[PDB]
């Protein structure tokens, strides 16, 4: 019912109609996670190569 | 995204040769290595299996291995024998005498470094090697013993690449020697640890398909191999032609293998039609779908109804209604939902390739990770124990330096594998 | 004028990117070579379309866009496609092998290797900006790259561009076109890690798009091409306010202001109408009332759910074509009496309306018919949480058995991250329920 | 073959439906959590509606309407009638009621309570929730609600009920209503009068045996249970004969016209909020409407039950009826017991 903020231009228009009213990780921390994952992959591969060495 | 193919021993080289004949035909490559096809769809991913050589030739990225020269001489003189890179024929003279120990520890140990040198030469010419595929039997000595030795060595040098195998399981129904259960058990022990994907091709099933369905009273190994090479073509279609699903070895593994040890697949193929008047009969998509899921079309002698599917890959080939394919695949799952584990939602994936195989207007290849595969390993285990109880025929192996303990360990791990399937069959 | 950089990650992100920039070019009259005859300010400018396009001295209009994929064949099609002249090589980044539908492989293993290169190429674009607003990020939930690399990228963008807004266009997985069994894992993993870094995310369920194409475009078996052209129309409707003159949603901050009162609950539902087959011989053109009423039909939503059984926090209506406020307000008045629309007690019951007189542009030879008027409704309704429930249920079924988990642990991810992500989702479902019931 | 799942084990109605479905040989019961079903016989609480209708190749149907609880909870029903212009505050067939919370319409209730007493007219009230207190004193009613510690409703007690003879007994009418996926409203032709066996006593507003007609309460505290009819259940043939013999009228005219009007009015009111007409899944549901009849043969709605049991005598027919119009209508297999409620007056 209540229409507000009516704006018009050559390209179109905009408005609001109200019916009724109401009632971060640091760079170092990121680097740490990626390197810790790489270390776990590295450890896994080392354990495999040791197993194969046996 | 290159794959390196290896074929070891008599069975391995004979199915291997057949495989290259089949896919060469599909990709338009003749025995000389020249492309004579009429579709760029044939060449779009031909790099996966073929190296491009001077003169615009295509050479299989294939390494042929055996501890005796016999079979590989026959491959060389075969239909497409000329296509293979001559430097990739690596062979000894002694043979392995159907002895896993000879293939794995003595005779094969002497030859394995030569093979690895060829593997390395091929791998170095790869823009981005995705992994390896091995064709071999488990019942003999070379394919079984030396094949699993190679797999172990390859994993050591390429620990971050995918290892894929087409493994022919032995059966008393189609047997060369009594020690096949020993060789197979020793090999499964290796495969459980060192492969990502293993296609279990049961000679029992291949024979029964030839006898019962295809009405062949007396199948030869060559007739068994037609089924295998046709199936191999089907299961590798997604790797060889443009597509969305399972387009590489790793993505297939991620889709098919929920637990690392349970990576043994039942392959299937359709249509399988006996000769006569019905061979010309037109097949419908509903008929293809029903047949591909039929136990009589499976290449591993296991009853799918005796277990549950963890994962399934289905691939249709030929001109057909994509809508109809989707509808029929959904029908199978919805009409037989109890046989698909409910704790892996949407575990059936379907691909469709335009290019059909030779001699068929349409076909379907099935790849199932079913807990019913435990029946296969139980069979080998029982056959193993019947002999091992009395240490029968063990002298063939102890003579090559092996101890009884290594047999006990192999048996225990294969029995662990069986119980692991049963666990998820009941879950 | 303030610039926006678009980032397209993985196959879905890239291919949807292709459709959007094709459409943008058609809408702005930019040719495949980047020339724009109507642009009289040669070699520069601060017009509204410059938000998405930079200009070269030779008059080439170049997308402020970066394409990244961990495998080259999809971006290679961009490199040799019809719009290959539009992009500068440095804008197109490719790796050698992909994330294999594995979040951990995309985020940790391959992501670590390529993230710095991507940020360098993004920095090059940012340096060309006088007043960078922020980023529009296109990706799938289900892919290893779309899920894994995106969440890493989003984290780093918050570090390197702390004051900039970040919007997502995210493809939610549907079995009918999906390529992996583990896509529920990847979806929940990327949502957990991305949540704090995204200001507003527009989720598109391939299920909904697939069925709209079958139902309204009579396509028996929709392809990504069919899906993406429809998606691009919706995306264009949403970004039109950034690329044309107007007073509603004119910058990225306003999207958050207008659609997202609660930061975590930042997933607005998009509903679009009309979708009409170009092969439809006889079509009676739909009125403002008819297309507006269609915005409250679940069959037209980008995610199948039921807003009657939730609550609204905000609602925007974005019209394109022959529309005037009088007909919009009349339409809303009657709809409110017929339909169940319930706002949360702490928000006003109302609608922000934007109209652009230019009707929707359709790709020549495409599936969509030209219409005289179309609308995209953006509503922040708690009902979209139905999508999280479905996803979390599939997650629980598999994770209870640890199915496929070894693939992720094998890439160096800790198993604990699964449960941490799942716990974050459980909290999110709780947040929605508290607000909506 | 169609497939279904059972997720409410305590439901007598749908246990029977399940039995009937299986007996056709064209239905198969899957495990509780198998998602690949055609039919869900769902749980009463937190039914996962959000997971329905997302299975390609499966038309999915469920035996509950999402949102129907607005009608089927004590406090929700009052609010629904009061706030809906279809029904309105001046609704003639719903007793004057107020929603009251412990420590809300408490102050509004007391305003009405006064002139009730300050006007030489009855002023008995009843307080309840989904533990019941009938009283003449406002303070007794408001005190009782807080001591219970639960959301409650305070309703005008019908002091002039229709009393069956012999016995001078109170009763209530249960009607079973089936709403299918097309929102057809089917009234089961068999209802039941759940009777008191104790004479109605306006002097003492205890002896719940004569004031509360619940089938269970009569069983425990009433010395005369089963006296006048088996199980304190009188069915429509007998009740109709009574009305003809005693009051010179019929069940259809004096009572059923009103009952059909009330049912249709209630369900058409919430139809926009719960209809599954254009939804990705479909709903049907069985309701139990409870009615009071005063001595002027005016019908009053008391409550709506979203998960009704049935009379032992009527289980077979009703459950078979549910299979016929609600289930087989969606999933066809390889004189009607219902009255379809529809009315289109032009004005
Ligand atoms: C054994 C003999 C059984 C093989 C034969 C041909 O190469 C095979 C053709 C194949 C036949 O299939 C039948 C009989 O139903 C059969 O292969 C079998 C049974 O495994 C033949 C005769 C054909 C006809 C195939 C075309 C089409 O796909 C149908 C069928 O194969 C399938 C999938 O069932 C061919 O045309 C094959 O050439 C020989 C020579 C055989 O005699 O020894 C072989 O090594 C053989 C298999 O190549
Ligand atoms: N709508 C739409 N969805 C797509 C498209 N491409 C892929 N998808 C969806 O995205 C999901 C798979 O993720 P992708 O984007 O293909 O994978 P990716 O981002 O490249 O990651 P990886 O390939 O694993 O490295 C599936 O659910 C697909 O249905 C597309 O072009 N359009
Ligand atoms: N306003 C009123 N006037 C007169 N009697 C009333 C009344 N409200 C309730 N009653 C009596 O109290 C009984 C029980 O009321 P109520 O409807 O709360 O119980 P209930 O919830 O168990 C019925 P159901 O088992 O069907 O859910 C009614 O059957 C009726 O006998
Ligand atoms: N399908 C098939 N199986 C074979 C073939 N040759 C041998 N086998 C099986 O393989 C086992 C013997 O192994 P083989 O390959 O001959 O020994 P190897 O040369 O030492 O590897 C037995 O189980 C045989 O049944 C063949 O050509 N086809
Ligand atoms: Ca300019
Ligand atoms: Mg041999
Ligand atoms: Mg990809």
């Amino acid at each position: 019912m209540e229409v507000i903020e009516l704006n018009k231009c050559t390209s179109g228009q905009s408005f609001e109609v109200i019916l009724k009213p109401p009632s971060d990780p640091s760079l170092e921390e990121i680097q740490k996670k990626l390197e810790a994952a790489e270390e776990r992959r590295k450890y896994q591969e080392a354990e495999l190569l040791k197993h194969l060495a046996e | 995204r290159e794959i390196v193919h290896i074929q070891a021993g008599q069975c391995g080289n004979q199915i291997g040769a057949k495989f290259w004949e089949v896919i060469s035909d599909e990709h338009g490559i003749d025995p000389t290595g020249s492309y004579h096809g009429d579709s760029d769809l044939q060449l779009e991913r031909i790099n996966v299996y073929y190296n491009e050589a001077t003169g615009n030739k295509y050479v299989p990225r294939a390494i042929l291995v055996d501890l005796e020269p016999g079979t590989m001489d026959s491959v060389r003189s075969g239909p497409f024998g000329q296509i293979f890179r001559p430097d990739n024929f690596v062979f000894g003279q002694s043979g392995a005498g159907n002895n896993w120990a000879k293939g794995h520890y003595t005779e094969g140990a002497e030859l394995v470094d030569s093979v690895l040198d060829v593997v390395r030469k091929e791998s170095e010419s790869c823009d981005c090697l995705q992994g390896f595929q091995l064709t071999h039997s488990l019942g003999g000595g070379t394919g079984s013993g030396m094949g699993t030795l190679l797999i172990s060595k390859i994993r050591e040098e390429y620990p971050d690449r995918i290892m894929n195998t087409f493994s022919v399981m032995p059966s008393p129904k189609v047997s060369d020697t009594v020690v096949e259960p020993y060789n197979a058990t020793l090999s499964v022990h290796q495969l459980v640890e060192n492969t990502d994907e293993t296609y279990c091709i049961d000679n029992e099933a291949l024979y029964d398909i030839c006898f019962r369905t295809l009405k062949l009273t007396t199948p030869t190994y060559g007739d068994l191999n037609h089924l295998v090479s046709a199936t191999m073509s089907g299961v590798t279609t997604c790797l060889r032609f443009p597509g969305q699903l399972n387009a590489d070895l790793r993505k297939l593994a991620v889709n098919m293998v929920p637990f690392p040890r349970l990576h043994f697949f039942m392959p299937g193929f359709a249509p399988l039609t006996s000769r006569g008047s019905q061979q010309y009969r037109a097949l419908t998509v509903p008929e293809l779908t029903q047949q591909m899921f039929d136990s009589k079309n499976m290449m591993a002698a296991c009853d799918p109804r005796h277990g549950r599917y963890l994962t399934v890959a289905a691939i249709f080939r030929g001109r057909m209604s994509m809508k109809e394919v989707d509808e029929q695949m959904l029908n199978v799952q919805n009409k037989n939902s109890s046989y698909f584990v409910e704790w892996i939602p949407n575990n059936v994936k379907t691909a469709v390739c335009d290019i059909p195989p030779r001699g068929l207007k349409m076909s379907a290849t099935f790849i199932g990770n079913s807990t019913a595969i435990q029946e296969l390993f139980k069979r080998i285990s029982e056959q193993f124990t019947a002999m091992f109880r009395r240490k029968a025929f063990l002298h063939w192996y102890t003579g090559e330096g092996m101890d009884e303990m290594e047999f006990t360990e192999a048996e225990s791990n294969m029995n662990d594998l069986v119980s692991e399937y049963q666990q998820y069959q009941d879950a | 004028m303030r610039e926006c950089i678009s980032i397209h990650v993985g196959q879905a992100g890239v291919q949807i990117g292709n459709a959007c920039w094709e459409l943008y070019c058609l809408e702005h009259g930019i040719q495949p070579d980047g020339q724009m005859p109507s642009d009289k300010t040669i070699g520069g400018g601060d017009d509204s379309f410059n938000t998405f396009f930079s200009e070269t001295g030779a008059g080439k209009h170049v997308p402020r866009a970066v394409f990244v994929d961990l495998e080259p064949t999809v971006i290679d099609e961009v490199r040799t496609g019809t719009y290959r002249q539009l992009f500068h090589p440095e804008q197109l980044i490719t790796g050698k092998e992909d994330a294999a539908n594995n979040y951990a492989r995309g985020h940790y293993t391959i992501g670590k290797e390529i993230i710095d290169l991507v940020l360098d190429r993004i920095r090059k674009l940012a340096d060309q900006c006088t007043g960078l607003q922020g980023f529009l990020v296109f990706h799938s939930f289900g892919g290893g790259t779309g899920s894994g690399f995106t969440s890493l990228l989003m984290e780093r963008l918050s570090v390197d561009y702390g004051k900039k807004s970040k919007l997502e266009f995210s493809i939610y997985p549907a079995p009918q076109v999906s390529t992996a069994v583990v896509e529920p894992y990847n979806s929940i993993l990327t949502t957990h890690t991305t949540l704090e870094h995204s200001d507003c995310a527009f989720m598109v369920d391939n299920e909904a798009i697939y069925d709209i194409c079958r139902r309204n475009l009579d396509i028996e078996r929709p392809t990504y091409t069919n899906l993406n052209r429809l998606i691009s129309q919706i995306v264009s409707s949403i970004t039109a306010s950034l690329r044309f003159d107007g007073a509603l949603n004119v910058d990225l901050t306003e999207f958050q202001t207008n659609l997202v009162p609660y930061p975590r609950i930042h997933f607005p539902l998009a509903t679009y109408a009309p979708v009409i087959s170009a092969e439809k011989a006889y079509h009676e053109q739909l009125s403002v009332a008819e297309i507006t009423n269609a915005c409250f039909e679940p069959a037209n939503q980008m995610v199948k759910c039921d807003p009657r059984h939730g609550k609204y926090m905000a609602c925007c209506l974005l019209y394109r074509g022959d529309v005037v406020p009088k007909d919009v307000n009349a339409a809303i008045a009657t709809i409110k009496t017929k339909r169940s629309i319930q706002f949360v007690d702490w928000c006003p019951t109302g609608f922000k309306v934007g109209i652009n007189y230019q009707p929707p542009t359709v790709v020549p030879g495409g599936d969509l018919a030209k219409v005289q008027r179309a609308v995209c409704m953006l509503s922040n309704t708690t009902a979209i949480a139905e999508a999280w429930a479905r996803l979390d249920h599939k997650f629980d079924l598999m994770y209870a058995k640890r199915a496929f988990v070894h693939w992720y642990v094998g890439e160096g991810m800790e198993e604990g991250e699964f449960s941490e992500a799942r716990e974050d989702m459980a909290a999110l479902e709780k947040d929605y329920e508290e607000v909506g019931v | 073959m169609y497939t279904f799942v059972v997720r409410d084990e305590n439901s007598s109605v749908y246990a029977e439906v399940s039995r009937l479905l299986l007996a056709t040989g064209q239905w198969k019961r899957l495990r509780k959590d198998n998602p690949r079903f055609n039919l869900m016989l769902g749980e009463r609480n937190r039914l996962p509606f959000g997971r329905l209708g997302h299975e390609p190749g499966l038309v999915q149907l469920v035996n509950y309407y999402r949102g129907a609880d607005k009608l089927c909870r004590k406090a929700s029903l009052v609010k629904l009638i009061k706030t809906s212009p279809e029904l309105s505050e001046s609704c003639t067939w719903f007793p004057e009621s107020y929603v009251i919370y412990p420590t809300d319409e408490r102050e509004v209730f007391l305003a009405a309570y006064n002139r009730r007493r300050e006007g030489r007219e009855g002023n008995v009230w009843i307080a309840k929730s989904s533990g019941i207190l009938i009283s003449s004193e406002a303070s007794e009613l408001l005190d009782f609600i807080d001591e219970q510690g639960q959301v409650h409703v305070i309703q005008k007690y019908l002091e002039k009920p229709l009393l069956l003879e012999p016995g001078h007994r109170k009763f209530d009418i249960r009607s079973w209503v089936l709403v299918d996926h097309l929102y057809n409203i089917y009234l089961y032709r068999e209802g039941v009068l759940r009777t008191s066996s104790e004479p109605y006593n306006s002097a003492n507003f205890q002896d719940k045996t004569c004031h509360l007609t619940n089938h269970c309460i009569q069983k425990e505290y009433s010395k005369n249970y089963g006296r006048y009819e088996e199980g304190n259940e009188m069915f429509f043939e007998e009740f109709n004969q009574y009305l003809m013999d005693a009051l010179n009228t019929t069940l259809e005219n004096s009572i059923l016209l009103q009952i059909k009007h009330i049912i249709r009015s209630c369900l058409m009111c919430i139809e926009p909020a719960i209809s599954t007409k254009h939804l990705h899944y479909q709903s049907f549901q069985l309701f139990g409407f409870d009615f009071m009849v005063d001595e002027e043969l005016k019908v009053w709605l008391i409550e709506v039950n979203g998960a009704p049991a049935c009379a032992q005598k009527l289980y077979a027919e009703l459950c078979q009826g549910i299979v016929d119009v609600a289930i087989s209508s969606v999933f066809p297999l390889a004189t009607s017991i219902f009255i379809k409620l529809h009315h289109h007056h032009h004005h």
